């Protein structure tokens, strides 16, 4: 009671390692000394003045109550840091890089002049390797006294140094058991004529050292350097004694974790063999590759020496399982014009198998769309894949009679995906679709596609159908090296597809897609993001077809432009008179009809174009408010959007009154606030975005709400 | 095939022709050990036996193996090397 | 969704590791050896005369318990003995027959100068078993050495009409049958003590005397029970009104009421100025003392001039 | 939340609740009745029958930990038996999922660990306490866990099969040899080690694992 800064958690641990604990005894001897403790943690942060006492209550039963009274002062804050010996640098230049403030600029109002022992610790070190750096070499700090006002609230800060003569690298000497990997060693001990010495060089010179010869198996060497200094000239001369020790070999490799996962689900991603020389490069490939996997929250490594050997390691991976899957579901009628129903299930490692499969649909009176995809990441040892898709949409209307725009499709779909690279994968596959419509709603657009398969429908009545049956060859591209699976925090990904009607088919086309997502950090701890994605798309028929309007490219939603409703960007409809199959009555025939008008006025309906671009930067920030145990679980975004449709081939010698769609110009732009969680049911996105920039027919939908992962 | 990435299959103990030559007859166990480093195979059954097995896959270019055999006696003297150099 | 009563006796799982294939050894063919086994993996060669799978009682044996006293109390096999406070001389055996005909038990035997006796048949009524027990008990009392000790022999168990042998049931109906009695015998012995109590009153006399801690607080000379009964009229005479409380745990609170000037003269002993938040307070127990600590809203402890004012009287109210 | 009724009244509402088969309820009465009264004639019964609630209630973190609780304070209670056997089943249904037992998926691939404690679990009950009632069982379990550790090594020397590392499988087989010779595991091994031992072209030693599985055919 009575604290309001240190919360109860760190306390009750605090508690614990001193053996205060609910069901102990109560050692009073201790107390003071806990009391002490706390008091001196309170001291560590600045908030001298604080007192914790502690009040003991007897309770029957030869029982007690520890009460901790907490009555915190106001925290000290830094008057000043003061540099003293300091002539060849500025004191503000070298406190800008510190940790602790002597003074917050009225607009930064995120820092504070709190003190804290730690700090100045890694401060000073701080202040070391800033004079280390630009080859002074001889910098020592004489001392360093932390004072404090009589008031306990203007604690003050000063350290005496020297800085000693500039010194410059004559050379790097080196020596010992280089277990003949002396030239490749040489190269990385090249130091430029005359370059000044600088500490954090040779540091990294040491790490490279020890991580070269890592790779060849010396998993534990001795790199240390001892320069010598010559004040007769100020010239350093390195001295690094290299011990490369005895080559190690991996025992066995075990994963801990993987409650869930199969043990070759894991073991199938792992550069080091087993029984073999150990790699450090190819354990962090293989850590890295599990990352990549996206199927555990967090992975670690561990090479632990055998006990009773000096060659023999044994690697441990332990892995964290996540929930891979999603389970979008939804009813949308429930009693109006019959019953509907939804599903969404969606898993990346079906029961630790390592399959993907995805199954969703919806059957309504009008729909009865069905999807089916199961995909073997591992169909060989390599990693050649085996992938296969089935999907059954219908749409009659649930009237079985004429002026319905009956749709009906259904195909198959067949990938062989296999590596090429590290990082890259190439995939191949055959697919099949049938598409059967009827009593079709004339418009431009679709009716120009008519004309191109050479059919001749009446432009007036809706009486009318189309069947094609279409094989493609599908092939695509996958470049992949992102950080992680699920919550990238840097690298870059690809991903190309594209199909193209192999010879037999009904219509003849070719279609392609790029999508790319490339994730820059700004903060060495990978906190703050950059991320830039994009997506194009174009297709186009081959002989003296079209590209059939049923592949058309729809921008504007949840996944491609935040702010607009769903498929909504690009061309808009436009319809012919009808002056036939008109329902008076029903109200919802369109402008170009018999109850309506006898033109080709333009309607708001979007139909997509065969060309596609999509753009989009944003900037991944840490929630403002959360816990950090559950960092890694929810991700806060802003981001800006733009995009455009436009269909190629719309003729504006004609319908010249009517608006352009092959201009590429109207660009869709959108900006907002984003916010995905990866709730049991898989990833949910919430997302409020403000069009800015919109064109005429633009169904805007700020707020948006969507299951799984979008992109 | 040919085509499908295969990252390189390393197994056994890493072997030089130093190493080897390091070794010779009437040499205890554990100078052996010493001179080449532990084996990663021996002879589970009833004989004294080392194999120093050096394979190398680096994928679509052919499989090369060195395999030593090290046959001591019962008081861990070494008795016979042989030395293969290539597969057959 | 549906459930049966055999859930509640058995292991949560399945019986799948009864189907387990059989360990069988390698032969070893001549001119050569198989590897050392290294041991660590080798089961022993035991009996299996016990039940396996959703046969065997995973319940929690019964432990005999020493309720009338805190003696020594113990099973073995088959009979449970329970030792208690001293040995009350030669009334144990009428105070464990007493405790015994309040459960209207029938005797058939009895060897009062002997301190023995035997029990007819006994039905239990238990949620846990599917099909209900039975069985027939022997009790006597007799020294175990400078105290009185009584001890409990279980003949047989019976359940769905049938014989019984397993010793889960044994040692858990001894346990049954020892625990009614001592229940018994220690609600008789804390009537008593409750009674005592109740007739004993005490003084309520407050001080500010301080403690280890260097607080001062409201210290009443009574012990925690009545003095905590107390608290909560006195706190409400003074209008601080409690809205949560923990006997166990001692602490309590309460929340302001604007009381006057003419108020705190009628009750309370004046006015300590405590007027904003919500305040909490803690109990000791001292058999003859109680300290009573207060603590502001924001969680410091009052000093000794803000109670003092209270402690005027600080005794009617209670 | 729960009143502060004398001590009996407690431990009746509580032993009601258990019989009843209500966990949570009975749970949280025994957690009173143990912070409530720390030392008293209840202690041993309540730590019991809150290590019985924790097993019924998959509590089986908090199961483990009044289990290590009770081991500590009682080394010598004559009923410690039950307790160890209590924390072989603890740690055999942390190995256990039911989302893939619906689907008849053999879990002898995933993580080990669990096994390997209920097993040492378990051979320390067999071996300090023959002749306890539980001894059967755990022999019983004992048997399936070794099985599946050897499924477990088995697996692992299969993937290095397909892989092509000859060594690791040869090793793996070796270690399953001198770990569980007596499983079925190790049987079906057997051919794999022949087999890796043929390919990096030592004879000798495929001879004589020909010989071992010719010998032990079955």
């Amino acid at each position: 009671s009575g604290n309001k800064s240190v919360k109860d958690d760190m306390l009750k641990q605090n508690l614990e390692a001193s053996g205060v604990r609910v069901g102990e005894s109560l050692d009073r001897t201790t107390i003071a000394d806990i009391e002490k403790g706390l008091e001196d943690f309170y001291y560590s942060v600045g908030k001298y003045s604080a007192s914790v006492k502690a009040v003991v209550t007897p309770l029957p039963r030869n029982r007690v109550d520890l009460k901790l009274v907490f009555q915190e002062g106001v925290s000290a804050e830094i008057q000043q840091i003061n540099i003293v010996g300091n002539h060849a640098f500025t004191t503000d230049e070298l406190i800008s890089h510190f940790q602790l403030r002597d003074e917050v600029p009225w607009w930064n109002v995120v820092g504070d002049r709190k003190y804290q022992k730690q700090k100045l610790a890694g401060d000073l070190e701080t202040l070391r390797s800033y004079y280390l750096d630009r080859g002074y070499a001889r910098f020592n700090i004489d001392s360093t006294q932390v004072s404090l006002t009589p008031d306990k609230k203007g604690i003050y800060v000063t350290v005496n140094i020297t800085e000693g003569d500039q010194y410059k690298l004559s050379g790097v000497e080196v020596s010992g058991n280089l277990a003949g990997h002396s030239a490749e060693i040489e190269q990385l001990t090249k130091i430029e004529p005359g370059e000044l010495y600088n500490g954090t060089k040779v540091t990294k010179m040491e790490d490279d050292i020890k991580k070269l010869l890592g790779r060849y198996g010396y998993a534990y060497p001795r790199v240390q350097s001892m320069p010598e200094i010559n004040d007769a000239d100020k010239t350093v001369k390195l001295r690094v004694n290299v011990d490369a020790g005895n080559r190690f070999y991996v025992r066995k490799i075990r994963f801990e974790g993987n409650d869930t996962s199969k043990d070759a689900v894991l073991r199938r991603e792992m550069r080091q063999m087993e029984g073999a020389w150990l790699g450090s490069d190819l354990v962090d490939q293989g850590k890295e590759r599990l990352n990549r996997l996206g199927f555990f929250e967090t992975v670690d490594t561990d090479t632990q020496r055998v006990p009773g050997s000096p060659d023999q390691v044994d690697v441990v991976y332990k892995v964290k399982e996540r929930n891979t899957g999603s389970f979008n579901f939804g009813i949308g009628y429930g009693t109006e014009s019959g019953v509907s129903f939804q599903a969404g299930v969606q898993q990346d490692n079906w029961l630790g198998t390592g399959y993907a499969v995805g199954i969703n649909g919806t059957k309504n009176d009008y729909q009865t769309y069905a999807e089916l995809s199961v995909t073997n990441p591992y169909f060989t040892v390599d990693g050649v894949s085996l992938g296969g898709r089935l999907f059954y949409n219908d749409f009659q209307a649930d009237d079985a009679d004429l002026s319905d725009y009956t749709n009906k499709s259904y195909g198959t779909d067949v990938t062989l995906g296999f590596p090429i690279n590290e990082y890259n994968s190439l995939r191949a596959g055959l697919g099949y679709v049938h598409n059967s419509l009827s009593n079709m709603q004339p418009q431009v657009a679709m009716w120009r596609y008519l004309y191109s398969m050479g059919e001749h429908p009446s432009t007036s009545d809706q009486d009318n159908s189309f069947k094609t049956d279409d094989f493609t060859f599908n092939y695509g591209w996958t470049y992949n090296k992102l950080d992680r699976g699920y919550f990238p925090t840097d690298g870059s990904r690809v991903n190309l597809t594209g199909k193209v009607t192999i010879p037999g088919s009904d219509n003849e086309y070719y279609k392609v897609t790029l999508d790319t997502a490339t994730y820059v950090p700004i903060d060495d701890d990978h906190k703050w993001v950059v991320l830039g994605r994009t997506r194009w798309g174009y297709g186009d028929g081959l002989g003296g077809k079209e590209m059939p309007f049923y592949e058309n490219f729809y921008a504007g939603g949840s996944s491609t432009v935040r702010g607009f409703q769903s498929n909504t960007i690009g061309p808009k409809a436009v319809y012919f008179p009808h002056q036939a199959s008109n329902y008076d009555p029903d109200y919802d025939y369109e402008c170009a009809t018999q109850d309506g008008a006898k033109d080709l006025c333009k309607s708001d309906d979007a139909v997509g174009g065969n060309a596609m671009a999509v753009a989009s930067l944003e900037f991944i920030t840490p929630t403002p408010f959360i816990s950090d145990k559950y960092a890694n679980s929810v991700r806060t975004s802003f981001f800006w959007d733009m995009g455009t449709v436009w269909d190629t081939n719309w003729d504006s010698s004609q319908y010249s009154g009517y608006p352009d769609y092959s201009d590429p110009s109207n660009i869709r732009m959108s900006a907002g606030i984003a916010l995905q969680w990866m709730s049991p049911l898989g990833p949910l996105v919430f997302s409020y975005a403000q069009p800015f920039k919109k064109y005429d027919g633009d169904k805007a939908e700020q707020f948006q709400f969507n299951i799984g992962k979008t992109w | 095939e040919r085509v499908v990435y295969r990252p390189d299959i390393n197994q056994g103990n890493y072997l030089t022709a130093n190493d080897v030559s390091k070794i010779r007859v009437g040499m205890t166990q554990q100078q052996v050990a010493y001179a080449l480093g532990t084996p990663l195979m021996s002879d589970p059954f009833g004989t004294n036996t080392w194999f120093y097995v050096f394979r190398q896959q680096p994928g679509h270019e052919g499989v090369t193996q060195q395999t030593l055999t090290l046959t001591f006696n019962s008081s861990g003297v070494l008795t016979n090397i042989d030395n293969k150099p290539a597969l057959s | 969704c549906s459930s049966d009563s055999r859930y509640k006796r058995q292991v949560s799982g399945d019986e799948a590791y009864l189907e387990a294939a059989p360990l069988a050894e390698l032969h070893a063919p001549a001119g050569m050896i198989l590897p050392v086994t290294s041991g660590d993996y080798a089961i022993p060669v035991t009996n299996g005369s016990g039940a396996v799978g959703k046969a065997l009682d995973i319940r929690p044996p019964a432990q005999p318990l020493a309720l009338v006293s805190g003696a020594r109390t113990q099973f073995t096999g088959d009979t449970a003995s329970l030792l208690v406070e001293n040995g009350r001389g030669n009334t144990l055996w009428p105070q464990v027959v007493s405790v015994l005909q309040a459960k209207n038990y029938t005797i058939t035997q009895r060897d009062d100068a002997g301190q023995t006796l035997t029990t007819d048949w006994v039905q239990w009524n238990r949620l846990d078993e599917d099909e209900q027990y039975r069985g027939r008990y022997q009790i006597s009392v007799k020294p175990q050495g400078y105290q009185q000790a009584v001890t409990v022999k279980l003949l047989n168990l019976e359940q769905a009409g049938k014989p019984v042998a397993d010793a889960a049931s044994m040692q858990r109906y001894s346990t049954e049958m020892m625990n009614v009695i001592s229940a018994g015998l220690d609600k008789s012995a804390t009537d008593a003590a409750n009674a005592a109590q109740n007739r004993a009153s005490t003084t309520m006399d407050v001080q500010s005397a301080a403690d280890d801690t260097g607080l001062p607080m409201l210290v009443v000379r009574g012990p925690f029970n009545v003095v905590w009964q107390r608290l909560p009229a006195a706190l409400e005479k003074v209008g601080m009104k409690v809205t949560d409380s923990t006997r166990s745990q001692g602490n309590m609170a309460v929340t302001y009421k604007p009381l006057s000037d003419s108020d705190w003269q009628e009750l309370g002993a004046s006015d300590p100025g405590l007027a904003s938040g919500d305040y909490k307070l803690q109990v000791g127990d001292l058999d003859n003392r109680s300290s009573l600590q207060f603590i502001d809203p924001k969680g410091h402890t009052l000093t000794q001039s803000q109670n003092d004012a209270l402690v005027a009287v600080f005794q009617a109210a209670f | 939340e729960v009143p502060d009724n004398p001590p009996n009244e407690i431990y009746a509402t509580a032993q009601q609740k258990l019989q009843d088969g209500n966990w949570r309820q009975a749970i949280t009465q025994l957690e009173a009745l143990d912070n409530r009264y720390p030392f008293g004639p209840y202690s041993q019964q309540v730590q019991l029958d809150l290590i019985y609630a924790y097993y019924k209630n998959a509590d089986l973190p908090l199961a483990q930990a009044a289990i290590d609780r009770f081991i500590r304070l009682n080394p010598t209670h004559p009923n410690i038996d039950y307790v160890m056997y209590m924390r072989g089943l603890t740690n055999m249904a942390l190995d256990d999922s039911a989302l893939q037992g619906f689907f008849g998926v053999d879990r002898s691939d995933r993580d080990p660990q669990h096994a390997r404690a209920a097993f040492s679990d378990f051979s320390k009950l067999v071996r300090g306490y023959p002749n306890s009632q539980y001894t059967t069982d755990a022999t019983k379990r004992l048997v399936f866990l070794k099985d599946r550790l050897a499924k477990y090594e088995y697996s692992v020397a299969e993937y290095y099969t397909e892989r092509g590392a000859w060594v690791a499988v040869v090793n793996r087989v070796e270690g399953m040899l001198r770990d569980y010779p007596d499983t079925q595991a190790t049987r079906d091994a057997l051919p794999l080690m022949e087999n890796a031992y043929r390919q990096m072209q030592m004879n000798a030693q495929a001879e004589k694992v020909a010989k071992i599985i010719a010998a032990n055919s079955s």
